[PDB]
RNA sequence: UCUAUAUGUCAGCGUGU
DNA sequence: CCACGCGGGCGGTAGCGTGCTTTTTTCGATCTTCC
DNA sequence: GGAAGATCGAAAAAAGCACACGCTGACCCGCGTGG
């Protein structure tokens, strides 16, 4: 999962999704989703310390 | 004309009268031009490898700082021969190698001058050869990429006739299809609309397209309307009157010009109107006010003293508006004419209905047309649009749809750009709305001009530029993201795609096709097929009905006879023999011109658009002498029929009788006397057709089996001519005359020929001498004969004695009772090839090999294995034997491959692939031991030639030095270089000899082993498999009852009783019949072509029997070439002329000799023998004329009441054979989930209880009989279980049980979700 | 339960997997990674993605293609999910149920026999042999010829005079079921006693041919045994030639 | 006839693949040698239909099958369920052409109620007598042409139908027995002539043939001023009736139809009794 | 080839075939369109409790 | 019959209809 | 160069499709009919 | 005079497309990651 910032006047959704290495964009219906600055914010603050399945 | 050796051998009688003139062409040549163009080398890019690369390279970057470009590309030495593909399993290629220029520009200059230069040889993988018989080698298989037919990319107008709108009203479309893109659409909406779609997707209407293409309403309604100018006069504003747009309606207001009435109120206008009007040079008109309102303003009109519109572009006028307008001060306005019929109103009304205004409107709503849930981005809009048609890369159209788009669209240029246009677009837009205006005529789809042939090298060449791009894109990535230092033009690119797809295309596609070898006709066929399935075609279930029909553009281009039976009918067919495809890949046909009524001999091809216009006769039309037809009336095919027309109307003529059937249609004699119904299955059934044991040569032809043989790649053919060194079962030495060897050459062809080798039908192949030692050669002359082939003649079955009549109901509806001497001859023996494949792979427990010793099994079981663990060479071999002897480590279980139950035949060949790396069997050691002592013997034979020519050579020299010819005579014949002349010319000449001599033992040395290190070289395997093991064992089928067997003329049947010779009717001589057909067959089936070939056959066994009883007698062989002469020369003025007197008086002797047995007789498909020739052949003979003799019956021998219809005729035994098809079972394996019975006889499986089986037991009443056909049988396994146990005990009783199906279906449903349960209560 | 989608072996090192167990495998990926995803304390966004992706899953495997786009395999297909093997024309109902393969039975192709009566048929040897093996076990059996049934299984591989005269007897008024392909109507199928022919071709009545709409051209027929007293009585009463 | 004619007479005209008829037809026989041009012309014959015999056994497979599952679930299980109620039986006329009369249609069925000969009010057969070859015959001799006989649908046994109403087992002398499957067997026996059928899509004045009495039936006529008659109905049906008093014609006149001669007439072959004018309705 | 197992799902999902198969077993219980049912069943578009 | 030999689909076909 | 273990539409800095018929459901646009 | 129901043609989605048998090939995850 990634979170990108950008406009899409600059840059088009398309160049995005044919991007190397990006699957899809997460879309809830026709729309792309957009991701409020508040959920930016809090994950900037997001620090866990967890394990892993892996670990 | 002095026929060829081969010919002479055996001259077939030709009973043809039209004289030929064009030869029959190559057939398998369609496909190998075709891949020609793919492979060969094209200075000019538009065909094939050289176009592809063209298309794509050159690639820039991101960035304009690095360039790759292709220069040059070049095809490398395939590794191993098709020979040895075949035989080791690997495909047939050849490697690509291609010039790669790598350009890193000069980034700190601005001009961007070239810095760095690398130029490079890449390898992009292996492209799969096709050989020289018109087949490619896949993974050691025969595969065929058949044609297919599909649309060609253009413009095509249709309509559907009145199936919607549900009032029978015709909706017109138009459908742009591109070789490579988006189609498009322009379709009329039942109210007059017209709507543009993309790919299938939502309607939308065209003036959005018209509007993103920059166009503005005023130039739209240019384009598309014509303007009346409506000019306010001094009075009563009178307009520019035009008096074609009065036609067809009626005047509710009185016209005034000049002050004549020409029209008055509420009268209809006309003709004779329009006429005085157009007399009268009526320029001004007056208009009534209220007139206006009904027309509607075609362009913007603003006012200057309020500075605002009056009126916007097309909307109805109204009272109110025109008021505006005269209050204005504007003159004069413009209108769009409009009308009824002659000019519809659509553009105006699909103006109205779009809500788009502006170009940047337009795109966005093109935008979310074509990509739902995007941000409409004007820029992304943009672009979309223009790569959607002006894009080269995006949007290409092919030279073939230009071409057709323009002839279409009435455009005198055939020649365009790829990419669409503007006016394009507007000019089909145009062409529409003249045919919903009524002017013009909807395309045809069936019609042959409209559809395509695509071979194999044009899907190669689009399967490896989708390859190409790939790479392409892989390339710009890897040059974006490297550095511009350590960069090599074979690391940026990668092979695998190319391969990839290559292999894909060539192995998994729909068109390339397991190639049939039952015959040459077979394979013939096959290579000569157009499939209109496959991608982007038609589907099977959804192919529809009117497509399958046979168009009358056909006519010389596909044969109708010759088509599949079944659910593919209509949908495959065979190309005609002389059709032939066009630059563009539509067919063509020759013909002949026919000028100032002379038919001239010039042959010119006219495709299906062409031959429309000029008015062609049908091919069996009198011509006398100096081309002159002799009837004033000729029956001709104008414009898809055929009329009656005068001998100047023609133009062109039909070539021969041949053109219209295929090859195997044109195989069947008497093909006229025959219904289309059974020609059409006889043709097909030809081709399944099997060897037998030995070839006879058709007693009844056509003259197209030495075409057939010859064209095949069966038999051998003779590259030079010359004179047979050698002659051998298994190999042909032939010494080629001095003008045709090449300089430096010793001048002798081998050929191998292939002995019992399996077809893919699981039949043999097996190659035959036909020449003996001594026997002078010329080119093209047949050598060997392949199977089903008789002296390079066709020979698919065997001549046998058929009488038509009744035996005790033996016949009856379509069987057939054969004598026992047919089977005591072995006349339908055949020989049947089955490969066995035991495999050694390396197991996780321990790597498995074979071994002679396997745990319990008995030593008479290990006799036939050898110590290696394979069977000996030529032990027979039954049911249940072992064949290879393989262990798997537990210690050990035995794993030996064992032949199937109820398989026998005798083991003949051994095959032994071991991976690189491990060590080879003994086995394989003795097998690379043979194959070197075979090339080691063809490459000596060369060796001993020029030793032998260069000491002759020395000889000489050495003779003419110092004459001493006696002491090399005396002295052994190495040690003649050894000695030394005099210090003189020939010392030095002397010595050169000897370096020649050494150079070439060296350059034999360096040759062998060579070969040897190829015959060595390791096998290439799958991964986890170290060995495969292929064991071939020959099975001689013999006719039996049961057996399929048939006709040229679709008369089919099985065997029913193999009769005793003394059982069968015998003649006044005595002789028995082989065969006894039904005569009910003949008229129901409307197939009288056969009684004709029987009769014919009787004939020529009748000469042959003459000829056979002169030759017993010794007489003289004056009386034998009078004898020949006379049945040579009878006929009705025959094209075929025969002179003896120039046969040497020794040829003489070998063709009676080859003519004993019967004479070949050839019958064109449609220029056959009459009646009256076949009487008088018979007259010939010591036979009656009306072809019924009087038998007697063998088991009785009392008299016949009736005579019967006696004579040879041509049977072919079918690939069904009795064997093949029994099967039964009692208990066996199951099947692991449903514990039902497995299927099909190599599982040893059971008969399935259908549903219509089920349907039948419920309405015979029967329930005991149902149940235990559902449960006990199949299902139940704890019944399973009772029902062996009581059988086995002697009690015949059943329990229900409960079947495990029904708890499958149970356990299905409830994890589904869905509880289902039974209930007790 | 696995043994509905059994895990067959390849027989070359590898294993073939059924549909049903890639839909099964994906569904729980998505399960736990919606778990972990849940457990990390995850935002709404990522979560509720998580969420509507593993729906999309549960749809799929329960019937693919339902909604949306299918689910494509290793080979460019939509998968097969547990709805598609219940309806269709290859589901359980259609293909396991309303029709199965049944034992006792053979195919082969009839020729005509004149001097069959019309409650009579063609057998080949060899075949009524392979059709009747349980009843010959047991009439061997019963003789004392043979002590076990691998004694009775090697005395009938084997060939003998007496295999073949107890063959002769078992099947003295034993009829059996011939049976077309194309079976329209209910005289599709018709019970015959057999007689027992040299060769491998089933002889049929001429007589009957038109009620089996069968021409001696290459046609194949199926005999099927019934091996009970209730079947034989419904076979000889109902079903005969002669009947009919 | 047909096959004979080709063999040793012309073929005759044939058709486009559309359905036209080519003008110039086949003066060949098979027997003699047909030219490039007739063949390649009989072909689009041939040819349309192999593709119509190989096309319509998958709609006719489907039929059956759809027909075999809506009739699987009916079998007898009573024997009366005492109805007098039935369908009324008459031989069916159409145009100028009788196709199958009553006997044929009657054969092998049962009576709704006490068929009584025609004008003598005599119960000619009984109420619930099976109507075998010798009651044909005695109907058919004193020339009765309405019967009323038991049908399945007019049967009252619920989940499923009695012996009676379905009448001759078709397949045997006696009646059916129950237990038997009638559905299976009946959609067995609409579903077998399937392929026999084909999937292909391919006048002013009314004409007597025989001789007989003329009846009108719902009919409301006036006389003219030249005293034909008109009718003004719509639904005016017209019957020539012979003299042993069964309908043996059947028409339906049209509306503004003029009459040559009224009710209750005899009219001779080949006369013409009613003309219209189908372009315009007077 | 009797024993079954399950999965403990973390989140409830809605069964396909009682919501697609035509008419919608829980759009017609519920007396609302499908498109609803489909939004806020995909995270779409939020609904009233 | 859990005594041998104990898979599936896709594509291409062909046969009887 | 010998395992390996999870997302999966593929691949790409976008677009791919494209020749049937019948039945059922729903929607936009109108309409029309009233309370 | 605006809402309600209503209806009507048009667009989108779903289900189906006979049976039986015989043969061949072509798989039955690929790839970034790890050791
Ligand atoms: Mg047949
Ligand atoms: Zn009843």
């Amino acid at each position: 999962y990634l979170f990108v910032e950008f406009d899409p006047e600059v840059i088009h959704t398309t160049t995005i999704n044919a991007t190397r290495g990006v699957s899809h964009f997460v879309r809830f219906g026709a729309s792309p989703a957009i991701v409020p600055s508040a959920v930016i914010h809090q994950l900037s603050v997001y620090k866990p310390k967890d394990i892993v399945d892996p670990a | 004309m002095v026929y060829s050796y081969t010919e002479k051998k055996r001259i077939r009688k030709d009973f043809g009268k039209r004289p030929q003139v064009l030869d029959v062409p190559y057939l398998l040549s369609i496909q190998l031009d075709s891949f020609q163009k793919f492979i060969e080398q094209d200075p000019e890019g538009q065909y094939g490898l050289e176009a592809a690369f063209r298309s794509v390279f050159p690639i820039q970057s991101y960035s304009g700082n690095s360039e790759l470009q292709y220069v040059s590309y070049r095809l490398g030495e395939p590794v191993f021969d098709v020979q040895e593909c075949q035989i080791r399993g690997v495909t047939y290629s050849a490697p690509l190698r291609v010039k790669l220029r790598l350009v890193i520009y000069e980034r700190e200059a601005p001009e961007g001058t070239v810095k760095d230069i690398k130029e490079q040889e890449v390898y992009m993988g292996e492209i799969p050869l096709m050989t020289d018989n018109g087949t490619f080698v896949i993974n050691g298989t025969e595969r065929v990429i058949v044609s297919q037919l599909h649309r060609s990319p253009g413009v095509f107008f249709d309509s559907d006739k009145g199936k919607t709108h549900s009032s029978g009203k015709v909706l017109y479309n138009a459908r742009i299809i591109p070789y490579r893109g988006s189609w498009l659409d322009f379709e009329f909406d039942p109210k007059d609309n017209l709507f543009v779609r993309i790919d299938r997707r939502r309607k939308l209407p065209a003036t959005i397209i018209l509007r993103a293409l920059n166009y503005t309403t005023e130039q739209i309604l240019d384009l598309f309307f014509e303007k009346v100018i409506f000019e306010i006069r001094d009075n009563k504003l009178q307009m520019e009157l035009v008096p074609e747009r009065l036609r067809g309606e009626t005047a509710s207001f009185d016209i005034e010009a000049n002050g004549k009435v020409y029209v008055e109120k509420g009268r209809r206008i006309t003709a004779r109107h329009i006429r005085q009007l157009e007399k009268d040079d009526v320029k001004l008109i007056e208009v009534p006010v209220e007139y206006i309102a009904g027309k509607v303003v075609a362009k913007d009109y603003i006012d200057e003293s309020t500075g605002e519109l009056i009126c916007a572009a097309n909307m109805e006028l109204s009272l109110d508006l025109l008021a505006k307008l005269s209050q204005s001060g504007h003159k004069r306005i413009e209108t769009l004419f409009t009308n009824d019929l002659d000019h519809g109103p659509y553009i105006s009304e699909t103006l109205r209905v779009d809500p788009t205004n502006d170009r940047l409107s337009a795109l966005v709503e093109i935008y979310r047309m074509m990509r739902p849930g995007e941000p409409p981005t004007r820029e992304a809009a943009e672009s979309l649009f223009e790569n959607l048609f002006f894009s080269e890369d995006r949007y290409d159209l092919s030279a073939v749809g230009r071409m057709k788009f323009n002839r279409s669209l009435l455009r005198e240029e055939i020649e365009g750009s790829g990419i669409l246009s503007k006016d394009d677009i507007i000019d089909v837009m145009k062409k529409l709305i003249d045919i919903r205006n009524g002017k013009g005529e909807v395309d045809d789809i069936d019609h042959l001009g409209n559809r395509r042939i695509r071979s194999v090298g044009e899907m190669a060449e689009n399967q490896f530029r989708v390859g190409l791009v790939r790479v392409e894109r892989a390339v710009k990535e890897r040059l974006s993201l490297g550095d511009l230092d350590t960069l090599m033009p074979q690391d940026m690119i990668n092979a695998k795609p190319i391969s990839a797809a290559v292999k894909e295309f060539f192995g998994s596609s729909q068109l390339s096709q397991f190639m049939d070898q039952n015959n040459p006709l077979s394979e013939i066929t096959h290579k000569r097929r157009i499939s209109a399935l496959g991608p982007g075609g038609l589907t099977r279930e959804r192919a529809g009905f009117e497509v399958r029909d046979v168009h009358p553009t056909h006519y010389g281009r596909v044969c109708p006879i010759e088509t599949p039976e079944g659910p593919n009918i209509g949908l495959i067919n065979s190309l005609s023999v002389y059709a032939q495809t066009n630059e563009y890949g539509f067919l063509e046909t020759p013909y002949r011109k026919v000028t100032d009524g002379v038919v001239t001999d010039e042959i010119h091809y006219l495709s299906a658009i062409e031959e429309g216009n000029y008015v062609i006769a049908q091919a069996n039309s009198n011509l006398d002498e100096e081309g002159h037809f002799v009837e004033d009336l000729v029956t001709c095919r104008s414009k898809g029929e055929s009329s009656l027309f005068s001998r100047d109307q023609v133009d062109y003529m039909d070539v021969s009788t041949q053109q219209v059937v295929s090859v195997g249609a044109s195989l069947i004699p008497f093909l006229e006397h025959d219904d289309a119904n059974r020609a059409l299955m006889g043709a097909n059934m030809q081709r399944q057709a099997v060897p037998t044991l030995r070839a006879d040569k058709p007693l009844v032809g056509t003259g197209m089996e030495r075409a057939v043989a010859v064209d095949s790649g069966v038999t051998a053919v003779a590259k030079r001519g010359g004179v047979v060194q050698y002659v051998d079962a298994s190999r042909i030495v032939i010494k080629v005359n001095e003008d045709e060897m090449y300089p430096g050459e010793a001048g002798i062809d081998i050929y191998n020929l292939t002995k019992y080798t399996r077809s893919n039908q699981n039949t043999c192949i097996n190659q035959m001498p036909c020449v003996s030692l001594g026997e002078p050669v010329e080119r093209g002359d047949v050598l060997a004969d392949g199977p089903s082939t008789d002296l390079g003649e066709l020979a698919l079955g065997q001549n046998m004695r058929v009488a038509f009549m009744p035996w005790n109901g033996y016949n009856f509806e379509d069987s057939i009772l054969v004598s026992e001497r047919v089977v005591q001859e072995d006349r339908f023996t055949t020989i049947h090839i089955q490969e066995l494949a035991c495999v050694s792979r390396d197991t996780k427990l321990g790597p498995e090999e074979i071994t002679a010793d396997i745990p319990n099994v008995g030593e008479a079981a290990l006799s036939k294995l050898d110590e290696s663990g394979i069977v000996y060479i030529g032990a027979e071999v039954t049911g249940g034997d072992i064949l290879v002897g393989k262990v798997t480590p537990k210690d050990v279980k035995d794993s030996s491959l064992r032949v199937p139950n109820g398989v026998s035949g005798t083991v003949i060949d051994v095959q032994v692939f071991t991976r690189d790396g491990v060590e080879k069997d003994k086995r394989a050691l003795e097998i690379e031991e043979m194959q070197l002592k075979q090339a080691k013997k063809d490459l000596s034979e060369e060796l001993q030639i020029l030793e032998a020519g260069l000491f002759s050579r020395i000889r000489a020299v050495l003779v003419a030095g110092g004459v001493e010819a006696e002491k090399l005579d005396k002295l052994p014949r190495d040690r003649w270089l050894e000695l030394g002349l005099t210090d003189e010319e020939k010392q030095n000449q002397l010595e050169q000899l000897a370096e020649q001599y050494d150079e070439l033992k060296h350059e034999f040395e360096k040759k062998l082993e060579a070969k040897r290190r190829k015959i060595t070289q390791g096998d290439d395997l799958a991964p986890g498999v170290l060995k495969i093991v292929k064991v071939y064992l020959a099975v001689k089928r013999r006719i039996q009852p049961g057996d399929k067997m048939a006709g040229r003329h679709g008369n089919k049947g099985v065997i029913s009783k193999i009769n005793p010779i003394e059982d069968m009717p015998y003649d006044e001589n005595g002789t028995p019949v082989d065969i006894v057909l039904n005569p009910l067959g003949v008229p129901s089936r409307m197939n009288i072509g056969q009684i004709l070939e029987t009769h014919l056959g009787m004939a020529a066994k009748g000469i042959g029997d003459k000829i056979n009883a002169m030759l017993k007698q010794q007489q003289e062989v004056a009386k034998l070439r009078e004898f020949i002469q006379r049945a040579y020369d009878l006929g009705a003025d025959v094209r075929q002329k025969v002179d003896l007197s120039t046969f040497s008086d020794e040829e003489v002797m070998r063709l009676a000799e080859n003519l004993r047995k019967g004479m070949p007789i050839a019958t064109p498909v449609f220029d056959g023998a009459k009646e009256a020739e076949i009487k008088e052949l018979l007259k010939l003979g010591d036979l009656p004329t009306s072809g019924q003799i009087r038998l007697y019956d063998g088991r009785t021998g009392e008299q016949f009441e009736r005579p019967v219809t006696v004579g040879y005729m041509y049977m072919l035994k079918l690939n069904h054979l009795v064997d093949d098809k029994m099967h039964a079972r009692s208990t066996g394996s199951y099947s692991l989930v449903t514990q039902q019975p497995l299927g099909g006889k190599a599982q040893f499986g059971g008969q399935r209880f259908g549903e219509m089986e089920v349907w039948a037991l419920e309405a015979y009443g029967a329930a005991y009989t149902l149940q235990e056909m559902l449960t006990v049988k199949s299902d139940d396994v704890n019944g399973r279980t009772k029902m062996y146990k009581n059988i086995v005990d002697g009690n015949h009783q059943m329990e229900p049980g409960m079947p495990e199906s029904f708890n499958v279906l149970l356990k299905e449903i409830r994890s589904l979700g869905i509880n289902i349960e039974l209930e007790d209560e | 339960p696995p043994d509905l989608r059994p895990l067959v072996p390849l027989d070359g090192g590898r294993f073939a997997t059924s549909d049903l167990n890639d839909l099964y495998r994906r569904v729980i990926n998505r399960n736990n990674r919606l778990k972990r995803l849940l457990d990390l304390a995850a935002p709404d966004i990522i979560v509720r993605n998580e969420k509507r992706m593993l729906q999309e899953a549960v749809d799929a495997l329960l019937d693919n293609g339902r909604r949306g786009r299918a689910i494509t395999g290793s080979n460019k297909r939509p998968l097969k999910s547990l709805a598609d093997m219940i309806k269709g024309k290859q589901g359980r109902f259609r293909q396991n149920l309303l029709g199965k393969r049944v034992d006792y039975s053979g195919r082969s192709v009839i020729t005509v026999g004149p001097y069959l009566r019309l409650h009579q048929c063609g057998l080949p040897k060899k075949m009524a042999l392979e059709l009747f093996k349980p009843f010959i076990y047991g009439k061997l059996e019963l003789r004392g010829l043979a002590t076990t049934i691998k004694a009775a299984k090697k005395m009938v591989e084997r060939e003998e005079a007496v295999v073949w005269d107890i063959l002769d007897e078992v099947i003295r008024e034993h009829p059996v079921l011939l049976n077309r392909a194309p079976t329209l109507h209910r005289l599709g199928i018709q019970a015959f006693e057999p007689v027992l022919i040299e060769g491998k071709a089933i002889q049929l009545h001429p007589l009957v041919c038109a009620a089996y709409n069968a021409d001696f051209d290459g046609d194949q027929m199926a005999v099927h045994v019934p091996l009970t007293l209730e079947a034989q009585l419904e076979a000889r009463a109902l079903m005969m030639s002669t009947n009919n | 006839a047909a096959q004979i004619r080709q063999l040793a007479g012309m073929r005759g005209l044939m058709a486009k693949p559309d359905g036209s008829i080519i003008e110039t037809p086949i003066t060949a026989n098979f027997r003699e040698g047909l030219n490039v041009l007739q063949y390649f012309i009989s072909t689009h014959g041939a040819r349309k239909g192999l593709a119509d015999t190989a096309l319509k056994t998958a709609n006719s497979g489907y039929l059956t099958r759809r027909l075999v599952d809506v009739a699987q679930d009916l079998v007898v299980t009573e024997d009366d369920c005492g109805t007098h109620e039935g369908i009324m039986m008459t031989p069916v006329i159409e145009g100028g052409d009788v196709k199958e009369p009553l006997r044929d249609r009657v054969l092998g069925r049962v009576t709704a109620e006490d068929v009584l000969k025609p004008g003598t009010a005599d119960i000619l057969v009984p109420r619930n007598t099976l109507l075998h070859e010798q009651w044909c015959d005695l109907l058919e001799e004193n020339s009765v042409d309405a019967v009323k006989v038991r049908s399945v649908v007019s049967c009252d046994t619920d989940f499923g139908v009695c012996a009676h109403c379905y009448g001759r087992d078709l397949a045997r002398g006696h009646i059916i027995n129950k237990g038997e499957a009638i559905g299976v067997i009946a959609a067995q026996s609409i579903g077998e002539p399937g392929t026999q059928l084909t999937m292909r899509t391919f006048e002013s004045s009314i004409q007597v043939k025989n001789k007989g009495s003329i009846k009108l039936s719902n009919v409301k006529s006036v006389v003219n001023s030249s005293g034909k008659l008109v009718i003004t109905s719509r639904n005016t049906e017209l019957k020539l009736i012979d003299e042993f008093g069964r309908t043996k014609e059947s028409y339906k006149v049209p509306y503004g139809a003029v009459l040559a001669k009224g009710d209750g007439e005899q009219v001779a072959g080949g006369e013409t009794v009613a003309n219209w004018d189908p372009h315009t309705m007077p | 080839r009797e024993r079954m197992g399950h999965i403990e799902l973390a989140s409830p999902t809605a069964h396909i075939w009682f919501l697609k198969s035509l008419p919608s077993r829980i759009g017609l219980l519920l007396d609302m369109p499908l498109r609803d049912i489909e939004r806020v069943l995909y995270f779409e578009s939020y609904v009233v409790i």
